[PDB]
């Protein structure tokens, strides 16, 4: 009794904290017009990508893990998992284009507001969402139509191409690995392009916040990928507790997002207290 | 002054194609809306084409649409009517009209001088009748003419989109009354116009010998814009 | 040249010394009479129904 | 005789204060106890006008109560329909520091001015389509602060070198110079009959002048700091005045003195705009803490606030039929209220 | 919809919204610098060191594809507190202070002017690039005279570098906000390296704005 009820209460706790944080960021760009620019438009993109996770992706997994099996059929789980992955990859893609935006804003400072307008930011958000779509959705909704069978039973629900190794390598290097090494190499570029260059906070704050961003993103998104890659070979050495804690701390990315991307901005915190005083 | 000089007419073989060019000089051409209006050798006006400012929207008359096209070169400040498949019902004089639109503007305020296309021999629009054919006038008198629409013109915004033009004999049509009661700019004050909904009237008081000619009403509520038959005045 | 400055200054002072000043009772009285006579057609304190408010 | 002229000035201003005391037989709110109040006056944004980019410095209605001029420091003076929120003209200025605007009672001309020390007069009803700078009046030395049109032919301006002036438009020559202020004059408002006008300067002394003669008729000194805005009563016999000590007072012309000071204890920042209603029962005041207070003109109580601006309201004005009150702040948006 | 022909009017409105947007972009590529200072500080010397109707004298030039608007406002003989609220959104206050600050007292006057203009409520985050002219005149003036006439509580040598760093620290000690900064330079023999200083300093201000605008700061 006690175990499943305190797990479901902390689960609803993190779900509701996540969704109220993201909807307050969402209204903090909707109800405000001073913050409404291109970088807050990309944070609006991260917000609408994590809105979908905050609505149904955490609570359904926790009712799944206090049940222990998928009780709802093979179309509910595969479309639910399809939308869940594709919006997680959508979130990490707009986070990547946030990093590219920051690199061109610092390194080419006098020219990057000239070399783009709102249509260019629209091009990049649309390309991120459709590239996530063409990465995950056909490879997850055609696979039983490729192999012919449904290899997963009606009891559990999981990626159907988990028995594969090459295509899981090819999607797990694509969605996470080269994004995180590209993000860390251009954040080191930002870290040494934000120097005074003439003669203490000047590089201290930037190195501190990019180490916070990068470390948070690594510890919230690495171990799912390493479990899904070693589980292609080391299947019976893997229990379900590692799956439990892995999705949990990958689902906490959506609650660690606004206190790492939005509430590091000072005027955002000021409008947050403006909406905390109405 | 302001100049609308158009060219490109002649004794042209039917079934072919021609080009009319309106060169405008004396105003900022690139912020105006441009109309092409033709009229028969014996009958009244009829709207032919319209292109907005900045070549945004392009509207045609249904008896012409598809066959013709209209364009503008605003660095050259010219207006082109490229007409294809010319029948024998296109023998008409054609005018280039400037009709800037904002709140309180005066559309159709200035008209070109017309070029002639005389070729050899080879449906719920708001129809508008001037029931009067022609009346005899004399100086010293005052006289009122009428114009009855089919649909009511007093649109919900509070306006009433009726225009009164006068064409002098051997001249180009001036603009007298815009939006049924507002007097044009430069016209003498002796004209006035009013009316209600469908039936309208124009009272010219203390007529003189300059104010004789033909008088056309024209709706502007929706495209197409169709003109009245036009009542002629004649002295004595 | 300061004495001409003071001369035109005291000229202005004795030129404004000669204006009638009524009692403030009548001034507030006809201010109140004006607001009472014109509050029938003031569309701000007596708010207009949206049949005739043109900013609907 | 220098200090003799000084003490003579003291003599005459003490007898002016004697005349102001002897003509003061009551207070204004002694008489407001019988009239019932107006209660909560809430007003909604009916339109917002998202046209400018930089901060808005001036606004002025048109006499048909529909058109609208806003002058803003992107170098743009744009005129607006307000029923259907279109923009009907956008005029690019020559100098992009503009601190005033004006719109003709016939609606043909638009005045403009700023730190260029030059009041420009733009025609609007040109035969050649667009707008052209018809006149370019240049006679002051300080900046400009307010311009108003008497008709299409003469314009009274207020400046930064302590002077005001009346110009004849078609000649371009300074017809009359009004002087007598000791600081920068920062507001201006004609009478409804346009016979005479007031101007408030940076020495707390709203002076009433007359446009026909050419020198000061009355002086009112009640404030403690810089006057920033003045509007007349609709009957022409009184005028309010806002300043930067957060108060706004009301002066009478015939009583030659202050009558009532609207000032709440919650308020610490000054005025940027004062206007009245049509009947004059209300009063509208802009502020620097980003909201606009509606005041009673009689009961001196706050009858409602019109907030909704990210930066301070810098211009305000009701129409000539009392239908709507427009305001405009430094956030480049320009709101309409009913 | 039901609009009659005033959709042409809203076409006109959309067209001039487009033109307002394009001119706003074209003017937002510019970089505005307000130049301040007392009378006879050497600001005419730095404005003629830019090598390109009496209220505000503007100087537009360009350098490495950076349109510098430079508003010299010293012609506005009035009280500053009624038009410096329109000079916010500028990106720097260039400030010139002469180094002959002994007579009618000047460096005390320039010091009061500087900490009135940098602690101002509108320039709470605009960064002051600060110039310091007449440096060879300062070298000769310390070659003969002590400038403890201006600074009675000064301790240290009578050399040029220490005195320069002392008055530089005296000026730099007058700000109190953390998100703005003060650059410093010496001029009046500088043959157009100070324009390079203006260029690198304003690129430093622009990358700091891009950092604290994108939330990385
Ligand atoms: C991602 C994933 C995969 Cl790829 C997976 O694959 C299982 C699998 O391939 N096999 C094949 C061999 N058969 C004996 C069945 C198990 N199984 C799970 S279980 C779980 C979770 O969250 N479980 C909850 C209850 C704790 C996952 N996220 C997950
Ligand atoms: C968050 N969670 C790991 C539970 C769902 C997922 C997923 C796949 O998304 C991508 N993998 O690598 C980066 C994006």
């Amino acid at each position: 009794t006690f175990e499943v009820v305190f797990i479901v209460l902390v689960a609803g706790s993190l779900s509701l904290v996540t969704i109220i944080g993201n909807i307050l960021v969402m209204v903090s760009i909707k109800v405000n017009r001073h913050l409404q620019t291109v970088n807050n438009y990309f944070l609006f993109s991260l917000a609408c990508a994590d809105l979908i996770i905050g609505v149904f992706s955490m609570n359904l997994y926790t009712l799944y893990t206090v049940i222990g099996y998928w009780p709802l059929g093979p179309v509910v789980c595969d479309l639910w998992l399809a939308l869940d992955y594709v919006v997680s990859n959508a979130s990490v893609m707009n986070l990547l284009i946030i990093s590219f935006d920051r690199y061109f804003c610092v390194t080419k400072p006098l020219t990057y507001p000239v070399k783009r307008t709102t249509k260019m930011a629209g091009m990049m958000i649309a390309a991120a969402w459709v590239l996530s779509f063409i990465l995950w959705a056909p490879a997850i909704l055609f696979w039983q139509f490729i192999v012919g069978v449904r290899t997963v039973e009606d009891g559990e629900c999981y990626i159907q191409f988990f028995s594969n190794a090459a295509v899981t390598f090819g999607t797990a290097i694509a969605a996470f690995y080269l994004p995180v090494i590209i993000m860390t190499v251009l954040y080191w570029h930002i870290s040494r392009a934000s120097k005074s260059r003439i003669k203490p906070s000047r590089e201290k704050k930037v190195t501190r916040t990019i180490l916070a961003i990068l470390l948070a993103f690594i510890i919230t998104w690495a171990p799912y990928n390493v479990m899904v890659l070693i589980n292609t070979f080391c299947a019976p050495c893997i229990p379900n507790t590692v799956w439990t804690i892995g999705y949990w701390l990958c689902y906490i990315n959506s609650t660690i997002n606004p206190a790492c991307y939005a509430l590091c901005n000072a005027t955002f915190k000021k409008t947050f207290k403006h909406l905390l005083m109405c | 002054d302001v100049q609308l000089v158009e060219s490109g007419g002649g004794l042209v073989q039917p079934g072919g194609s021609r080009k009319l060019s309106c060169s405008a000089s004396g105003f900022a051409f690139s912020s105006f809306g441009m109309h092409w209006v033709r009229q028969a050798p014996e009958k009244g006006l009829e709207w032919v084409a319209y292109i907005s400012s900045g070549s945004g929207t392009i509207y045609y008359a249904d008896t012409v649409k598809g066959r013709f096209t209209i364009s503008r070169d605003d660095p050259k400040n010219t207006l082109f009517l490229q007409m294809t498949s010319l029948r024998s019902e296109d023998t008409a004089m054609y005018y280039c009209v400037r009709s800037i639109y904002y709140y309180g503007s005066s559309p159709f305020d200035f008209w070109g001088q017309g070029t002639t296309l005389t070729v050899s021999s080879g449906g719920s629009d708001i129809v508008m009748t001037q029931a009067t054919s022609s009346v005899p006038v004399t100086p010293g008198e005052s006289v009122s003419i009428s114009c009855r629409s089919s649909k009511s013109l007093l649109h919900s915004n509070g306006n009433t989109y009726l225009y009164w033009f006068l064409q002098r004999p051997g001249q180009s049509p001036q603009l007298l009354i815009y939006r049924m009661s507002n007097l044009a700019s430069g016209v003498p004050d002796r004209f006035s116009g009013s009316g209600s909904g469908t039936a309208f009237t124009l009272t010219i008081s203390r007529l003189e010998a300059e104010d004789v000619g033909v008088y056309y009403c024209m709706q502007h509520l929706e495209y197409p814009l169709t003109f009245g038959a036009g009542t002629k005045l004649e002295l004595k | 040249a300061s004495i001409a400055q003071a001369r035109k200054l005291v000229e202005q002072l004795k030129m404004e010394a000669n204006i009638d000043r009524i009692k403030v009772s009548k001034a507030a009285a006809d201010l109140m009479a004006y607001c009472e006579a014109h509050a029938k057609e003031d569309p701000l304190l007596t708010p207009v129904p949206a049949s005739e408010n043109p900013f609907r | 005789e220098l200090d003799q002229l000084r003490q003579e000035a003291e003599q005459l201003k003490n007898q002016i204060r004697d005349a102001r005391k002897a003509c003061a037989d009551a207070t204004l709110s002694q008489i407001t106890n019988n009239i019932d109040p107006v209660g909560r006056i809430q007003m909604r944004t009916r339109r917002t006008l998202r046209g400018h980019l930089a901060k808005i410095y001036a606004m002025h209605w048109g006499t048909d109560s529909r058109l609208l001029v806003s002058a803003s420091q992107d170098g743009k003076l744009i005129i607006w329909d307000s029923y259907t929120t279109n923009k009907v003209h956008a005029i690019p200025l020559r100098s992009s520091w503009v601190m005033t605007c004006a719109y003709a009672p016939s609606g043909n001309y638009v005045a403009c001015g700023g730190l260029d020390n030059i009041c420009s007069i733009y025609n609007l009803k040109t035969r050649e389509g667009n707008v052209r700078v018809s006149r370019e009046l240049a006679g002051h030395t300080g900046y400009l602060s307010c311009c108003r049109f008497l008709d299409d032919n003469q314009i009274v301006t207020s400046s930064g070198d302590t002077t005001c002036a009346l110009w004849d438009i078609e000649t371009g020559q300074q017809t009359t110079t009004f002087t007598g202020h000791t600081g920068d004059v920062m507001s201006l408002s004609l009478a409804p009959d346009t016979r005479l006008f007031v101007s408030g300067a940076c020495d707390a002394s709203a002076k009433l002048w007359d446009v026909r003669e050419g020198m000061c008729r009355q002086t009112f000194t009640g404030h403690e700091s810089d006057i920033n805005a003045i509007c007349f009563f609709p009957n022409g016999n009184a005028f309010a005045t806002g300043s930067d000590d957060a108060t706004c007072r009301l002066f009478d012309l015939r009583a030659d003195q202050e009558l009532m000071t609207y000032s709440h204890d919650n308020i610490i920042c000054g005025i940027t705009s004062v206007s009245f209603s049509k009947s004059g029962r209300l009063l509208l005041a802009g502020y620097d803490d980003f909201n606009c207070n509606v005041w009673d003109a009689l009961k001196a109580d706050r009858a409602g606030v019109l907030a909704g601006h990210d930066n301070r309201v810098s211009c305000l004005g009701v129409t000539d039929d009392g239908m709507a009150v427009a305001t405009g702040s430094w956030d480049s948006f320009l709101k309409i209220w009913n | 919809t039901l609009s009659a022909e005033d959709k042409a009017a809203v076409e006109r409105s959309k067209m001039i919204e487009k033109n307002l947007k394009e001119d706003g972009i074209s003017a937002a590529k510019d970089v505005k610098l307000l130049l301040l200072g007392a009378g006879e500080s050497g600001k005419s010397t730095i404005v003629k060191q830019m090598k390109i109707t009496t209220g505000i004298v503007e100087t537009h030039f360009t350098f490495k594809n950076l349109h510098f608007r430079l508003f010299d406002v010293g012609g506005q003989r009035s009280e500053r507190k009624k038009w410096i609220h329109c000079f916010e959104d500028v990106t720097a206050i260039i400030f010139c202070v002469a180094l002959s600050g002994y007579d009618q007292n000047r460096m005390h006057e320039s010091l009061m002017l500087f900490d009135s203009i940098c602690n101002n409520k509108f320039f709470i985050d605009t960064s002051i690039i600060l110039f310091l002219n007449k440096k060879d005149l300062f070298g000769e003036k310390i070659k003969k005279s002590p400038l403890t006439i201006c600074f009675p509580e000064y301790t240290g040598p009578n050399t040029y570098e220490d005195a320069a760093a002392y008055i530089q620290a005296q000026f730099e000690s007058k700000n109190r906000s953390p998100n703005k900064e003060i650059y410093c330079h010496m001029t009046c023999a500088t043959d157009t390296n100070n324009i390079q200083v203006v260029f690198d300093a304003v690129t430093d201000i622009i990358i700091a704005n891009n950092l604290r605008g994108c939330g990385l700061y």
